[PDB]
């Protein structure tokens, strides 16, 4: 998979437009294969139009958590769904905590055309 | 949006200097990395020099580093390169880049159209 379409899967939901369900991310975390080896500790679904989360690479310059400084912060802030795990998950079966959130992301940005692959944080 | 304004190519004699100079217009924030990038006929582009916007994080290609120049207005979407020694080698079309990380080709976003640098021997 192309780091972009990886990002597609692991962090856009373009069509919930929130997560109000709190089934929602024991459900979307193993639909988008992120239990298939383990318990992916956190994860965030972004539920915006992909051009509204594509056109964040050409929006606020910042650094990225790791000391790299090719990502970039939303203009306004998007609507998302924090995934957490529960104190009482483990890998044979994930069990995870939802919650709904509005805040600005913050995503690494490559390529032509120059768009998302890694999710960095919210603000 | 972001026009990005570059100048200072040309020709130039074997020995001869050059000063490039690259501007990112229409940009309300500051981009934390610039810098050139540069691709003659058939080599692939390469990178060549590149600069943090408080001054640091300097870069040059294994390739240049002593015969090139990089520098920014602090703060500011500007970004120069003073060329000096230059061979033939150095003949390509040099891009500028704003918004990635080092050179780092695939982590800017934002490129100029080229300044074309031919230097003669």
């Amino acid at each position: 998979e192309t780091a972009a379409a990886k990002f597609e899967r692991q962090h856009m939901d373009s069509s919930t437009s929130a997560a109000s369900s709190s089934n929602y991310c024991n459900q979307m975390m193993k639909s988008r294969n992120l239990t298939k080896d383990r318990c992916k500790p956190v994860n965030t679904f972004v539920h915006e139009s992909l051009a509204d989360v594509q056109a964040v690479c050409s929006q606020k310059n910042v650094a990225c958590k790791n000391g790299q400084t090719n990502c970039y912060q939303s203009y306004s802030t998007m609507s998302i769904t924090d995934c957490r795990e529960t104190g009482s998950s483990k890998y044979p079966n994930c069990a995870y905590k939802t919650t709904q959130a509005n805040k600005h992301i913050i995503v690494a940005c490559e390529g032509n055309p120059y768009v998302p692959v890694h999710f960095d944080a919210s603000v | 949006q972001v026009q990005m304004v570059e100048s200072g190519g040309g020709l130039v004699q074997a020995g001869g200097s050059l000063r490039l100079s690259c501007a990112a217009s229409g940009y309300a924030y500051t981009y934390i990395y610039m810098g050139w990038f540069r691709q003659a006929p058939g080599k692939e582009r390469e990178g060549v020099a590149a600069m943090d916007s408080g001054g640091g994080g300097t870069l040059y290609a294994d390739s240049v580093k002593g015969r090139m120049t990089i520098s920014r207005d602090k703060g500011k979407n500007t970004v120069y390169l003073q060329m000096d020694s230059l061979k033939p080698e150095d003949t390509a079309t040099y891009y500028c880049a704003a918004g990635g990380y080092e050179l780092r080709d695939r982590t800017y976003g934002q490129w100029g159209q080229g300044t074309q640098v031919t230097v003669s021997s």
